[PDB]
């Protein structure tokens, strides 16, 4: 009772710039009036609404609503708050469901923030950056070996309708737990998710899924569905970036999601059209890809000078009937520094994760990977690559063992869903087939055999394990154990 | 400042209230049980106190009984 | 409340003009002088005392000074538990000629979406007696189903054997909405319904409601009838705890009555001549129809693809609201097999091995992936033939091709035009038999036998007829 | 709880008499591979 | 966990009807001779504040 | 000059007193009275693109407490 006393218990008015409204009609409104406004200054409406304002005229002003907009009526009146849009930034967003523009949706409470910055920034020069040296583990096999990611780089993820390009980064997202329930805290990692057009079901399911794992402690989403505004849904990726860009300036790393940027180019195109601006080809602004250029060079690696914390990015877009040089995605190809694709016919002969490893690349040069993973994944290369330019005709010295090997190395590589693994038992199931132990037995069983052996590996020779984690790279003494304990458990194995 | 006082003043007069709000309502109660109801039934039925207490055999006791043993 | 003038008029949009009392975006408005009722909604406001509006009926015979009323709210309709039996239109007025319908309370069309909040996250499984679906894109409770194809290849056919085998056991009530298509096969539907016995003239035992919009009407109505259906398929689910079966024809046609506006209303078309404004207002529309913590909503919808085309704008966007996915093609409807449903672009939210166990996710993808393997042999077999495969791709052919004719199956509402007999097929009997197929123990036995019927029980007989 | 097993080797297992009895080790094999990954699933030690 | 869920939900939805039976009976109490009589006090004081706010250039 | 009910013209001339110490540098001040009975009560002033309001618009914040 007396808590809502206390409430209303702690009135200043003052004066303000004032202009009128002229028209108003589907989210956008022209206003007589104010004079001294600045481009890109955010106003208030009477009911409680917002907008902001990109055209200046002569005459009028055009400003875009961020609501509803069956409230506004010709001869209202419009103030001036005299500050640039920005969004609430800190640590204290962690675990907490927020919109567009920083309000809490989730039901918990208000979130007590001291500091706020702008969205719109500019990304950091030449002087001030730094070389890629350390690693960014997803818990993919296919990924972690063949594609490497290193921390301050930026990788496209690009395919066609249910692929699987959302799971990818839902396991990358739960993977970082086994770092950050640690003591050092220069292998810790942040998480940002963005969800851009979905419905609101989808990102409840999603929410749920995280909150089962215990990942919500360290992870920040930011929605704008389907039913928002196009001005949210435009203003929603640069008010994410500005969330990941305050741990990279004090030594802390971040990485950010941005999923279905295809969808916030078609609410610009709305915002665009409606403004009575010119179109272009299939009717986009001229200009489409200025607005991703900007947002993907906020990326990068600091040195010591100042701080050396960094930020990276994980884009998605998605192509009509495996169409790959279209208009849109042409554009975002030419600014990442990798890809990694997504194929139906692969989704449906049984290889999941649909990675097509033919054609994905990652232009890192295997810079910032561990030395134990080099070892036995330069091998599989070159086995791979032999095994793709044969055997496919739609002797017994060559080619039946090449192909013998090639069938067996595709099967290690499948992998089921929320579930990642650690580095180094990756590096022994991986020791395990390129080493030749399971030429032998039938390829429709091996997949047990990778489950059987993992746990007996987990359970029984915990010391081992250690000891490559600690090394960072194999040894005599290592590779003699392996042999023994491979070769003892394919005989014991055998049921 | 005078509404803030005019809406102290008739926070006051509903604490003045014996129990409950003012306006009972003829379907507030309704509501409360409906809802209650609702989650009964998605939580699933629960007494006040009770802890029963059953432990079963030994499930699918596996042996050495054989004719060749 | 006010009154105006009119100062134009073109199709179907009208200006007015207020001296005072300007009305706000969304009301209505009455014409006076007019032997049938003629609302108009207000869209925009110009400026210098102008608004410009949308009628919802013809407008062949208005002159320029017209009066017009202002009534101060939205467009509000009869809702409530006497609208079971009864028909109505865009505006709520029976078309069934009985009488009024009195009920207590009215609504208004246009609200909010449910908050984030309000969220449920429940997932069950639907069983509806096609093994097409059954086995591969299961449907569930609660959830958003779409179907897909082009034209003559038979959505409502599929749609009224699913009323047919859901609606009559379930429970709760529904609610059928038709935007756009045929009279005649909503009288049908209205005259079968009354000797099925749903629909109860005397006393008050029906189980349905329905509202039409067809395409004999102007784009003004039919741009509106959808979310007068959802309106009365709210009122069910909030103010009752009840489970209620939504069934909409051709929400395609919400689309495109809303450009043949566009034009009129003064904007810049955008691509292939469609609205800028063309994901936002399907969103709008489309978020309403979902499972809160009070009740329950399962939707079933047909959409319409233009000239066999999926790229198209308007049934692209539909692909992201869906929980289930049902393709038709007209190549399978060439072949003979009805259902022409493709195997290859069809997807389901629950197809995992923890929801519906690993015995049905294992024999799924293993036709599955039978079936994949088939398609890329076409272009060797198309000009080479048959002799140059060895014998594994012959056995793989072979295979295959049994396994395509046992997806077919009769339905009981075509039983009339085809000479046969419906079938309903449990769950484990198609599971067993998929099975038994991909075991081989079927491989001395014609491939005709295994076209058009039901349990495997039924291809050894017929096999055994055509000896 | 804890536990006390004696650690066996299944190579020398195979080469105890397996005339008629081929089908049990079969069995037992199953049986000492799933308990003891049931058993490491769950701790032993009481819950919180 | 099931009691101290039925115990919170009680409490919400108490302190909602609280707030909207002050809200109206706000409403309803304001009438208009009080709304002539705080007028003038407001007239008073406006006037006052327009003062302070002048006294400011 | 908007107000709820119509003010005397006493104070109209107090208000024109005060107005034109506003006004300072300018000409004879052009003074629209208009009586809008919507509002509960108070007064609201525009003076050029100036603008203070000061009404029953006050409920608003008092229902923000809701929120918090
Ligand atoms: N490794 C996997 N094993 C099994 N199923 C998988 C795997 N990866 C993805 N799937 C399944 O693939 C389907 C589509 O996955 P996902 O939701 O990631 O697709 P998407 O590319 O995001 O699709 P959309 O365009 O609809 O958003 C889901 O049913 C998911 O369970
Ligand atoms: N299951 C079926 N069995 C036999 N014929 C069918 C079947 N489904 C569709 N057809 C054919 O399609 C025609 C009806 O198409 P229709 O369902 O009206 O297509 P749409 O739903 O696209 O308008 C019928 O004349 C019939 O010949
Ligand atoms: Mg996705
Ligand atoms: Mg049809």
């Amino acid at each position: 009772s007396s808590i809502l006393e206390e409430r209303i218990l702690g009135t200043s008015v003052d004066l303000e710039e004032t202009g009128r409204v002229l028209s108003i009609g589907d989210g956008i409104a022209r206003v007589h009036g104010l004079r001294n406004v600045q481009a890109e200054e955010m106003v208030e409406f009477s009911s409680g609404l917002k907008g902001m304002s990109l055209n200046l005229e002569p005459d009028n002003v055009g400003v875009v609503v961020f609501g509803n907009d069956k409230l506004i009526k010709e001869g209202d009146i419009v103030k001036r708050t005299g500050a640039i849009v920005d969004v609430p930034v800190g640590e204290e967003l962690l675990g907490r469901v927020v919109d567009a523009l920083g309000n809490a949706i989730d039901g918990k409470g208000p979130i007590g923030s001291k500091t706020r910055r702008r969205v719109g920034l500019k990304a950091p020069g030449i002087i001030p950056r730094i070389s890629v040296r350390e690693p960014m583990q997803t818990g993919i096999k296919a990924v972690d070996s063949l594609v490497p990611i290193g921390r301050g780089q930026r990788e496209l993820i690009i395919g066609d309708r249910q692929t699987g390009k959302t799971s990818i980064a839902i396991d990358t997202i739960i993977n970082q737990k086994r770092f950050n329930d640690g003591t050092d805290e220069k292998k810790k990692l942040y998480c940002i998710y963005v969800a851009i057009g979905q419905k609101r079901s989808t990102v409840a399911q999603l929410v749920k899924r995280l909150t089962d794992a215990d990942a919500m402690k360290y992870t920040i989403v930011v929605s704008a569905t389907a039913s928002d505004a196009a001005p949210l849904q435009y203003l929603a990726p640069y008010s994410g970036c500005s969330m990941g860009e305050y741990f990279r300036d004090n030594g802390k790393h971040a990485l950010i999601i941005y999923d279905d940027l295809s969808k916030q180019a078609v609410a610009y195109r709305q915002m665009s059209l409606l403004l009575r601006r010119p179109p272009g080809r299939e009717a986009y602004p001229g200009d489409v890809f200025y607005l991703h250029s900007r947002l993907l060079e906020r990326a990068a690696k600091m040195n010591d000078a100042f701080g050396g914390g960094s930020l990276t990015a994980l884009p998605v877009i998605e192509t009509q009937a495996g169409d790959v040089s279209a208009y849109i995605p042409t554009n975002v190809i030419s600014i990442t520094d990798g890809q990694i694709f997504l194929e139906t016919e692969l989704f449906y002969k049984g290889i999941r994760p649909a990675i097509n490893v033919g054609l994905s690349v990652s232009r890192v040069g295997s810079a910032a990977q561990t030395r134990a993973m080099k070892q036995v994944a330069g091998t599989m290369k070159l086995e791979l690559a032999q095994y793709r330019e044969v055997a496919a005709f739609a002797l017994d010295a060559a080619t039946q063992q090449l192909l013998s090997r090639g069938v067996r190395l595709t099967e290690l590589l499948k992998q089921g869903q929320y579930a990642p693994m650690a580095i180094e038992e990756q590096v022994a199931v991986i020791y395990a087939g390129v080493r030749g132990y399971l030429d032998k037995l039938e390829p429709s069983k091996i997949t047990k055999f990778e489950n059987a052996f993992l746990s007996h590996v987990i359970s029984q020779h915990q010391a081992l394990l250690g000891k490559i984690r600690a090394d960072g790279k194999i040894s005599e003494e290592t590779d003699a154990k392996l042999k023994e304990i491979v070769t003892n458990f394919l005989a014991g194995f055998e049921a | 400042q005078k509404l803030f006082v005019d809406k102290i003043r008739e926070y006051r007069t509903k604490r003045q209230t014996s129990g409950g709000p003012v306006d009972a309502g003829p379907e507030y109660q309704q509501d409360l049980d409906r809802e209650l109801f609702k989650l009964k039934q998605m939580y699933g039925k629960a007494d006040m106190n009770t802890f029963p207490n059953f432990t079963f055999e030994d499930p699918k006791f596996e042996a050495v009984e054989k004719p060749q043993s | 409340a006010a009154t105006g003038r009119i100062v134009a008029v073109i199709g179907a949009v009208v200006d007015v003009q207020f001296d005072e009392g300007l009305p706000p975006i969304l009301n209505a408005l009455e014409v006076q002088g007019r032997e049938t009722r003629l609302v108009l909604e207000v869209a925009q406001h110009l400026g210098e005392s102008t608004v410009r509006t949308i009628a919802m009926d013809g407008t062949e015979g208005l002159v320029r000074g017209q009066k017009v009323l202002d009534s101060g709210a939205p467009i509000k309709i009869p809702v409530g538990p006497e609208t079971l039996g009864r028909i109505m239109n865009v505006i709520g007025e029976p078309i069934d000629e009985r009488g009024p319908i009195k009920t207590k309370q009215f609504a208004a069309i246009h609200a909010e979406a449910p908050e984030f909040m309000e969220m449920s996250v429940e997932q069950e499984i639907l069983v509806t007696g096609i093994k097409v679906v059954d086995l591969l894109a299961p449907y569930a409770k609660g959830g958003k189903i779409g179907l897909f194809g082009g034209a003559g290849v038979g959505k409502t056919v599929l749609i009224m054997e699913l009323i047919n085998n859901v609606a009559k056991a379930h429970g709760g009530y529904s609610v059928f909405a038709g935007v756009g298509e045929r009279t005649r096969e909503g009288n049908d539907l209205y005259h079968e319904m009354i000797e099925s016995g749903v629909i109860n003239l005397k006393d008050a035992t029906s189980k349905v409601a329905l509202v039409y919009g067809q395409m004999n009407e102007p784009p003004g109505a039919r741009a509106r009838v959808a979310l007068t259906g959802l309106t009365v398929a709210e009122y069910f689910r909030d103010q009752e705890g009840q489970d209620v079966l939504l069934f909409i024809d051709n929400i395609f046609r919400f689309t495109q009555a809303g450009s043949e506006v566009s034009a009129l209303l003064g904007r810049i078309p955008s691509a292939v001549g469609y609205q800028p404004t063309l994901a936002t207002d399907m969103g709008t529309m489309q978020e309403r129809i979902t499972t809160t913590k009070k009740g329950s909503i399962t939707s079933v919808q047909a959409i319409y693809v233009p000239a066999d085309d999926l790229t198209d704008p308007a049934p692209a966007t539909t692909f992201a609201h869906l929980d289930a996915t049902t393709v038709l093609s007209r190549a399978i409807a060439e072949l003979g097999i009805y259902p022409a449903v493709d195997p290859l672009d069809s997807t389901s939210r629950i197809m995992d091995p923890n929801i519906v166990g690993s015995e049905h996710y294992d024999v799924a993808r293993g036709v599955q992936k039978i079936l994949q393997d088939y398609k890329s042999l076409q272009d060797i077999i198309a000009i080479l033939g048959m002799d140059e495969l060895s014998e594994e791709d012959k056995l793989t052919v072979s295979r295959a091709r049994k396994i395509q004719r046992f997806l077919s199956q009769p339905f009981q509402v075509a039983e009339v035009f085809t000479g046969h007999l419906g079938k309903l097929v449990p769950l484990k009997e198609t599971i067993k038999g998929f099975q038994q197929i991909l075991a081989g123990e079927y491989d001395h036995l014609p491939e005709q036998a295994f076209y058009m019927v039901g349990p495997i029980e039924e291809a050894v007989a017929k096999a055994d007829k055509l000896a | 709880r804890k536990l006390a097993l004696k650690a066996i080797d299944w190579v020398a297992f195979g080469e105890i008499i397996p005339r008629n009895q081929k089908a049990i080790a079969n069995s037992l094999k199953s049986w000492n591979e799933t308990l003891s990954t049931r058993l490491a699933a769950l701790p032993e030690k009481p819950p919180a | 966990d099931y009691h101290i869920s039925v115990q919170n939900m009680m409490r919400q939805k108490e302190q909602e009807h609280m707030i909207r039976w002050v809200e109206k009976h706000v409403v309803q109490s304001i009438s208009a001779q009080q709304e002539k009589e705080t007028i003038a006090k407001c007239i008073a004081d406006l006037k006052l504040l327009a003062k302070k706010a002048q006294a400011q250039p | 000059v908007t107000t709820a009910s119509p003010l005397d013209e006493a104070t109209l001339t107090e208000l024109k007193t005060v107005l034109k110490s506003f006004l300072s540098k300018g000409q004879i001040l052009k003074l629209e009275v208009k009586v809008d009975p919507s509002i509960m009560g108070g007064m609201i002033v525009r003076i050029g693109e100036k603008y203070v309001d000061m009404s029953a618009k006050t409920k608003i914040q008092k229902l923000s407490r809701a929120m918090r």
